[PDB]
């Protein structure tokens, strides 16, 4: 009786580090190090996950060339400047 | 295998039940310590009275009383000593148990102050792709938009 | 009663020691610069 | 006027006894500087809407 309330003091410690262990090894999982770049790392899944998205939208209606852009610029290089150009003729 | 982005959210809720209970259990462990503690001073109390009480034992002359009481007394002793000892590793092994504690509930917010918006990055671009089956491009022209599945109905 | 006692100060942690140090520190010329004053207002 | 008779002792304990009052006097000096600037704010909605 002595001895058996011996062990029982100490017992209730003993299940608390372990339980910091586990909780702790528990986060490597979800996050670990932003610089991992990993699959274990359940951010990075989901990382990649929104990336191929991006991409495969993009195929399946494929963007304007940049031939479309850069003249896109330049048709609109003359809008402003043809209404500028006339606002000073409009006021002069 | 699940979609991602669910387990997500029940992974994390299940690890804030689980941090609550690493909570509750070192407050039952830190309770015994101290009630150990005062129980090792009771022990050293009945010992003072027996040496106090030693003291004036013999005090008729009666030296035999005294080394009984004495004898009495270093069973209790033994006692007083094994707790002490046993008090000093236990002390210093929890506060750095409550370190990691202290670490955990610091960066765990963290991870909740991100979570929400991974979730809006991943749900804008899965609505946006949505868009391009049912109508992409006018000029499509193809079976995949619904419009010009109905185009040709 | 022992468990709850610790379980709540966990979850609010109490102040530092060297904060209750100096919490004293700062009260130390609170009432000294009054006393002092004291003295100083009567004469 | 507590030790005019001399016992400056008296002093201490009426200057002791004054900081808890003084405590609590700034701890809600404070506090009703926050709320003051807060509901002005508030009226702003309701006379707006
Ligand atoms: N500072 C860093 N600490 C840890 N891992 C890093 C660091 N920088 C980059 N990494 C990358 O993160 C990965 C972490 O590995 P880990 O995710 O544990 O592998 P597994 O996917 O098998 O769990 C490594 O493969 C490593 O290349
Ligand atoms: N400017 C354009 N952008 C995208 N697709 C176009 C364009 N002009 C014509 N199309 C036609 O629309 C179709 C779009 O393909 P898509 O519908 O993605 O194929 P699927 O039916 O496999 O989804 C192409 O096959 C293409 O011939």
């Amino acid at each position: 009786e002595r001895k058996y309330l011996e062990l029982k003091s100490q017992k209730n410690l003993y299940l608390a580090r372990l339980k910091s262990a586990i909780a702790a090894q528990k986060i490597e999982e979800i996050a670990g190090n932003l610089d991992n770049a990993s699959a274990s790392s359940l951010f990075e899944r989901i990382e990649t996950k929104i990336l191929e998205l991006e991409a495969e939208r993009e195929l399946l209606n494929p963007p304007p060339s940049p031939l479309d852009k850069k003249f896109e610029q330049w048709e609109e290089q003359q809008a402003v400047e043809a209404t500028l150009a006339a606002m000073k003729a409009r006021r002069s | 295998q699940e979609a991602p982005e669910d387990l997500l959210e029940r992974l994390l809720g299940e690890m804030e039940l689980e941090l609550i209970e690493l909570r509750r259990a070192l407050a039952q462990t830190i309770a015994t310590f101290k009630s150990t503690e005062r129980q090792r001073d009771a022990q050293q109390l009945i010992a003072q009275r027996w040496y106090e009480k030693a003291q004036a034992a013999l005090d008729r002359g009666n030296e035999q009383l005294a080394r009984e009481a004495l004898g009495q007394r270093q069973s209790y002793q033994s006692h007083t000593e094994a707790l002490g000892k046993s008090l000093g590793e236990q002390r210093a092994l929890v506060e750095q148990v409550r370190g990691q504690l202290q670490k955990l509930e610091r960066k765990y917010l963290e991870l909740k102050s991100q979570k929400n918006l991974y979730l809006a990055r991943l749900k804008s671009a899965i609505a946006a792709q949505k868009i391009e089956e049912i109508a992409g491009n006018l000029d499509n022209a193809s079976a995949s938009s619904l419009f010009e599945r109905i185009e040709t109905k």
